């Protein structure tokens, strides 16, 4: 949509040299074997490695020079948002399936709002290890009809 | 009563350690001492995890970092 | 009620009857009030000590040979560096599969006694012991020691103990001379006997 | 003490071991993989 | 019965009556006896199936080795052209496996329900249990015991191992399954895991 390919990005390559004169800037203000001046020197080895690294994965640039993430469902960029999407869901499932299974089991108990308060940390253990079936474990639920109250 | 108040005064003297400790080993207290009129006092340095780095400014006397 | 305390005119916890071997009513944190701590931190006491016994034989032994003019092995400390015939974490990982086997049997016991005391593969062979911590069995007590009268058991297991805790007090300082001294532990009672009185700080 | 475990069961410092604990893996992450915005893999 | 770990009460839900019982179920995944049925036809179906591809692509790789004859590895079997199209390929597969994958969730729903043929009205199989259909998928009648059932689960248990071991070789070291094992056998304590 009118975006460059960040490898080839005059603006990019303006912000990268920039930002390299701003930081030499201050490096001339201390002795070249100072601790302040070693630690100086990592930072420009950083900006440089993530500007390579930026260039290297295809990254699209608009007249800025800054990185757009495109989200439409393309799939040269799957990565983007695609990819991390997934992930999170999985994630947050797994900690909702934990939390509902935690609540399940002391609902019976004769007291249980004390549960809530003084973790029962042997039974949340082996809870723990059950939420990486999640999905398969929803799945199953659904169709027996037992998700729903 | 007496007890909080004994509570109190040991979380202050613990405050005022803290407070001459960071002074000896993460200041430039004798630097500023050489030149007081145009050296920067600083007593906190900054771990370089996330870019935070950028807040260790040039206070003078060969230090970096927070001015207090 | 009667037996020798750790600080004679005191008063022993009452969770420390000294029925235990080894049993002196040490405990002024109170980490054990529970039966089931009490177990478990028995059973860990037991592992410590026998597995200090079998580590400090191994260091001190050694180092007498070589000082001695017999051997020429290297310090305990860097033990870790020689060559060997293969990368140190291949040994650690075959090493890792025995002692869990090993270990995940022993677990097995403690948690359900008597669940584990039949050979898996020959149900004919089978373990003799009925505490916890000591198995007993041909594999374990070929000698027939470890059956008696409950005197004599009681006295040994108290002795086995008390080695324990020299065993792994010796360990521990071994470890601190060698990082403090700079030198073998035998160097060091050397140079103690050379001159009592001005060879320590 | 069966005291010093119900204590340390309380809502409070259970929270604050495991965000702790949390925020120490997350610098971990960020300190092993710096400056990331997409996936190469 | 078997225990797969000795010192831990079994779940309850396996009464043992199954083939290839070992009270195995940490997660509690068949908690619900509904679910039991499904997850037992799924791993019987799987462990055929990975028996029957694992087989078949570890036997032509030590052919090829020994000097039979010359075929490439399993992985690269794609690119070798064939008397048709991919394409038409999978179309014939898709249209094939349709019938019968929907047979099988036939009995799966109603046991009994498709035992008897759609076109001619006199040919039938027998009743049984449902994932053994019998009759003319047991030409030569052996005896359908409970041992062999379980030989067979294990066997597919191991098929299903074997299969993943294949695919993660495959994805790190990048050369063929039974040149592993070949490479294993001349320093075995030099070439493994650890050292890749
Ligand atoms: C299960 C299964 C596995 C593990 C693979 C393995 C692979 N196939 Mg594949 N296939 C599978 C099903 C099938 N393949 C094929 C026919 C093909 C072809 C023609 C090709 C593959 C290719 C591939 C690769 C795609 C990435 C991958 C290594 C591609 C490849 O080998 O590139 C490296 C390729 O060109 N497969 C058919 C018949 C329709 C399948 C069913
Ligand atoms: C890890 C080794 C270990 C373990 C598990 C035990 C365990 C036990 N001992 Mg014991 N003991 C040990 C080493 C050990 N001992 C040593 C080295 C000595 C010689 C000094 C003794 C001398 C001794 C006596 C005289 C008596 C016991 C007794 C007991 C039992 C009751 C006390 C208890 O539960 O406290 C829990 C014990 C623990 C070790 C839990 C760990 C708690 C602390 C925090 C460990 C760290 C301490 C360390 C010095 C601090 C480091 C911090 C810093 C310096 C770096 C219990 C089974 C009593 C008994 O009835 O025996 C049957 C008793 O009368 N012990
Ligand atoms: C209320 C008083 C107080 C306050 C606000 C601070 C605050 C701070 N101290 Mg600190 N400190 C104090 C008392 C205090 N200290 C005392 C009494 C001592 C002992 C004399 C120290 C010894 C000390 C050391 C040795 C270090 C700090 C460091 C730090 C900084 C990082 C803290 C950190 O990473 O914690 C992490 C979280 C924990 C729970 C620990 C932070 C600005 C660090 C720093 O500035 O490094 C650049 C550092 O290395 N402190
Ligand atoms: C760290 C690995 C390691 C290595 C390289 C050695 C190496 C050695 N040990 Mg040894 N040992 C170890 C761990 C190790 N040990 C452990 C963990 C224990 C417990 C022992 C207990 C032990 C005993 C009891 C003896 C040795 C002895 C020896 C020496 C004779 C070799 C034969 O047998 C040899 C130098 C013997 C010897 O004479 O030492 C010189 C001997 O009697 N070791
Ligand atoms: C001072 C050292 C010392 C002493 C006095 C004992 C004494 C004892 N041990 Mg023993 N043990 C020791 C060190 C020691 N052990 C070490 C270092 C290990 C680890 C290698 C073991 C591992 C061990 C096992 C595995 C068993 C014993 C058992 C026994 C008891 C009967 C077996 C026996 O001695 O006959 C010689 C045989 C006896 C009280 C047995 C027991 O109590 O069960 C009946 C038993 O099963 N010990
Ligand atoms: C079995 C226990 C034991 C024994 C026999 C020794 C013996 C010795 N140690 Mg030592 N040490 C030990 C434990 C032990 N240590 C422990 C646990 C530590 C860590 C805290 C140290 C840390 C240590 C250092 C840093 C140094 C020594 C040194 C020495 C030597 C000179 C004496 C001295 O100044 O020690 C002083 C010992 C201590 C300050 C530790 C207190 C003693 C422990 C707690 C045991 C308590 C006594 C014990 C119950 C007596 C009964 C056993 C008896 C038969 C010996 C001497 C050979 C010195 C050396 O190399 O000689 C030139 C030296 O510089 N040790
Ligand atoms: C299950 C299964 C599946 C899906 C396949 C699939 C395949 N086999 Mg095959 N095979 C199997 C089991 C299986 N085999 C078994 C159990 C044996 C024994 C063999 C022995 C075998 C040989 C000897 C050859 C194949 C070949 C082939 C490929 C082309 C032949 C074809 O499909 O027509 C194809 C990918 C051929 C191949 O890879 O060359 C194209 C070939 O030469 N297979
Ligand atoms: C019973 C099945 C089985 C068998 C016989 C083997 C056999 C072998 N594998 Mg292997 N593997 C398996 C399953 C199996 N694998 C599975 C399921 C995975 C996925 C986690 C792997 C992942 C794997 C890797 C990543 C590598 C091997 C390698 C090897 C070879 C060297 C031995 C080694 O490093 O062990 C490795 C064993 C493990 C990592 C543990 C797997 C779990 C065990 C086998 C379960 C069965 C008991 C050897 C021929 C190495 C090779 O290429 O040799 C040169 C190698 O780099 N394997
Ligand atoms: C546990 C321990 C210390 C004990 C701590 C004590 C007293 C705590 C006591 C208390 O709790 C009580 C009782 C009651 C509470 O109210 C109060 C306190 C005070 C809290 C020491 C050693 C603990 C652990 C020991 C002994 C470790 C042994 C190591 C081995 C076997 C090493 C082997 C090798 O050396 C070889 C043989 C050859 C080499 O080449 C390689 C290696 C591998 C190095
Ligand atoms: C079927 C199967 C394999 C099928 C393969 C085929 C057809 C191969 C075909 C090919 O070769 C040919 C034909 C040609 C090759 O050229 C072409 C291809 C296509 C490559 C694998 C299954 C593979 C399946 C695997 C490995 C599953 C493992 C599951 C496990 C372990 C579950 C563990 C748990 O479930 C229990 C155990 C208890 C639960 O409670 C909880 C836990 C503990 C979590």
């Amino acid at each position: 949509s009118g975006l460059t390919p960040c490898k080839d990005s005059k603006q990019f390559a303006k912000r990268e040299k920039q930002q390299i004169k701003k930081l030499e800037s201050s490096l001339k203000l201390y002795a070249p074997e100072s601790a302040p001046a070693l630690a100086l020197n990592a930072q420009i080895e950083k900006t440089k490695r993530r500007f390579d690294n930026y260039g290297k994965y295809g990254l699209l640039c608009g007249s800025d020079g800054l990185p757009h993430l495109i989200v439409n469902g393309d799939q040269r960029h799957w990565g983007e948002f695609i990819t991390p999407g997934i992930l999170f869901l999985y994630i947050a499932g797994w900690i909702g399936w934990v939390g509902r299974s935690y609540l399940i089991a002391i609902s019976g108990e004769k007291k249980p709002a004390m549960k809530e308060i003084i973790i029962d940390v042997p039974l949340a253990s082996r809870i723990i290890f059950r939420g990486f079936i999640w999905p398969v474990a929803a799945y199953r639920e659904f169709l027996n009809g037992d998700l729903i109250a | 009563v007496f007890s909080a108040h004994f509570g109190q005064l040991s979380i202050i003297f613990l405050w005022l350690s803290g407070m001459y400790f960071h002074g000896a080993r993460f200041s430039n207290y004798e630097a500023w001492l050489s030149d007081p009129t145009h050296i920067g006092p600083s007593a906190q340095v900054v771990w370089p995890i996330v870019g935070q780095e950028i807040l260790n400014g040039d206070v003078g006397g060969g230090f970096r970092g927070i001015q207090i | 009620p009667d037996r020798p305390i750790w600080f004679p005119g005191s008063t022993p916890p009452e969770w420390l009857d000294g029925s235990l071997p080894g049993d002196f009513g040490f405990d002024p944190l109170g980490l054990s009030s529970d039966p089931d701590s009490l177990k478990w931190n028995v059973q860990a006491e037991i592992v410590h000590c026998r597995w200090a016994m079998l580590g400090a034989a191994g260091i001190f032994i050694p180092e007498f040979l070589t000082k001695i003019g017999i051997l020429n092995t290297p310090s305990w400390y860097t033990a870790g560096e020689q060559e060997y015939f293969t990368d140190k974490t291949t040994l650690f990982v075959v090493e890792l599969i025995l002692i869990g086997w090993a270990e995940g049997r022993r677990w097995a016991d403690i948690i359900k006694p008597g669940s584990v005391n039949t050979d898996p593969v020959f149900p004919n062979n089978k373990l003799t012991g009925t505490d916890v911590g000591y198995p007993g069995g041909l594999w374990f007590d070929p000698l027939g020691w470890g059956s008696g009268s409950p005197a004599k058991l009681k006295e040994l297991r108290t002795k086995e103990i008390k080695n324990g805790r020299l065993a792994m007090l010796a360990v521990m300082g071994a470890w601190f001379q060698h990082i403090y001294t700079g030198t073998g532990p035998i160097d060091n009672l050397f140079a103690h006997l050379a001159d009592p009185g001005h060879a320590t700080i | 003490m069966r005291d010093l475990k119900t204590y340390l069961s309380v809502a409070p410092v259970l929270s604050t071991l495991w965000f702790g604990s949390l925020a120490g893996l997350l610098i971990e992450i960020n300190r092993l993989f710096p400056d990331a915005l997409t996936f190469p893999f | 019965k078997g225990e797969w770990l000795p010192g831990l009460a079994s779940p309850d839900y396996l009464t043992g009556s199954l083939a290839g019982d070992n009270g195995f179920d940490p997660l509690g995944l068949a908690e619900d006896p509904e679910n039991l049925k499904w997850f037992v036809q799924a791993e019987l179906v799987n462990g055929r199936w990975a028996m029957l591809g694992v087989a078949g692509m570890l036997l032509p790789e030590v052919f090829t080795k020994i000097g039979i004859i010359n075929v490439p590895e399993w992985y690269d079997a794609g690119k070798e052209q064939y008397f048709a199209s991919s394409s038409t390929l999978f179309v014939i597969e898709f249209i094939l496996f349709h019938y019968v994958e929907i047979r099988r969730w036939q009995d799966i729903k109603n046991p009994g329900s498709v035992n008897q043929d759609p076109i001619f009205k006199q040919y039938s199989l027998p009743k049984g249990e449902v994932g053994y259909p019998g009759g003319i998928f047991n030409p030569l009648n052996f005896a359908p015991t409970q041992e062999a059932k379980e030989k067979e689960l294990a066997n597919g248990r191991l098929a299903m191992l074997a299969f993943l071991g294949f695919v993660v070789q495959h994805n790190v070291t990048g050369k063929g399954p039974f040149e592993n094992l070949l490479q294993h056998l001349s320093d075995p304590w030099h070439n493994t895991i650890v050292q890749t």
